[PDB]
């Protein structure tokens, strides 16, 4: 729920 | 009397801490440079090291077996909690009694109680942050336990958002079982005895570290000059 950076850096 | 599937999980905790952290600290160089004069004036540095560590124990999660099966969204609730804490159980082994500071193989980094305070911390956080560390190294703990330790710390059950508890508790206990174990059959006496039960207290202090931190990262952050000097992955996962 805005957090674009950490769903990235976990898959 | 250790499971196949117990030493499975502790050699791929092993490998997964070894591929998330570097004791030559190489990467530290990439930073903005440290500054001990100001006021503030180590926090660009700090806020650098802090926002890589970030990636770097996310990398570490990703290994824990189970993890994957989390939702997507428990996931992200598990990580933003503990990252300020596993960022300091991680920071253990940089951490030396001698000096009372975190030794990171060159003076430029190597970081005391006054560099803390040129982060823009107080000491009402710094203190309890050294007394940690200086509990956590007497535990001596073997690198099994300490990779262990870090992964009980990120699946918790017990952190604010959680959807679906029950599956993180049934990850964590494979953990909390394997550990316990582990402390029976690979630990001697006396190093041993009460060590699952002060471990466990490590945790309990990891939660009340992290209240204060929070609190103190939401006055300096309220600030908009202060702000700037974070990183964008800093801003996401502890808060703006
Ligand atoms: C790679 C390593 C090495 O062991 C070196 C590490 C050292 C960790 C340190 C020493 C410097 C001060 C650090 C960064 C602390 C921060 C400045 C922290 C102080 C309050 C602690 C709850 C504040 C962070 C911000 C973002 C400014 O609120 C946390 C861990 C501390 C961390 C670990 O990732």
């Amino acid at each position: 729920k805005n957090h674009p950076m950490l769903m990235n850096l976990l898959k | 009397k250790l499971s196949e599937e117990q030493q499975h999980i502790i050699a791929i905790l092993l490998d997964a801490h070894h591929k998330t952290y570097d004791p030559t600290y190489a990467d530290f160089r990439d930073f903005r440079p440290p500054v001990r004069m100001s006021p503030l004036s180590m926090l660009p540095h700090l806020a650098d090291l802090v926002s890589y560590s970030i990636q770097k124990v996310i990398g570490f999660a990703k290994m824990i077996p189970g993890f994957r099966d989390l939702t997507s969204d428990d996931q992200i609730v598990l990580l933003k909690s503990s990252a300020i804490e596993v960022i300091m159980l991680r920071s253990n082994q940089s951490f030396t009694m001698d000096d009372m500071s975190w030794d990171c193989g060159s003076q430029d980094y190597k970081y005391d109680v006054t560099d803390v305070s040129k982060a823009g911390h107080t000491l009402e956080l710094i203190e309890p942050l050294i007394k940690f560390q200086v509990g956590l190294k007497k535990l001596n703990l073997h690198e099994e336990e300490h990779v262990l330790l870090m992964a009980i710390c990120i699946v918790s059950p017990d952190r604010p958002g959680v959807q679906d508890a029950k599956l993180v508790e049934a990850i964590q206990d494979r953990l909390s079982n394997t550990l316990q174990t582990y402390i029976r059959c690979r630990h001697p006496p006396p190093g041993s005895h009460q060590l699952y039960a002060k471990m466990i207290q490590k945790l309990a202090d990891l939660r009340s570290l992290n209240e204060e931190h929070s609190k103190q990262y939401r006055s300096l952050s309220f600030q908009p000059e202060n702000s700037m000097k974070l990183t964008p992955l800093v801003l996401e996962v502890f808060g703006n």
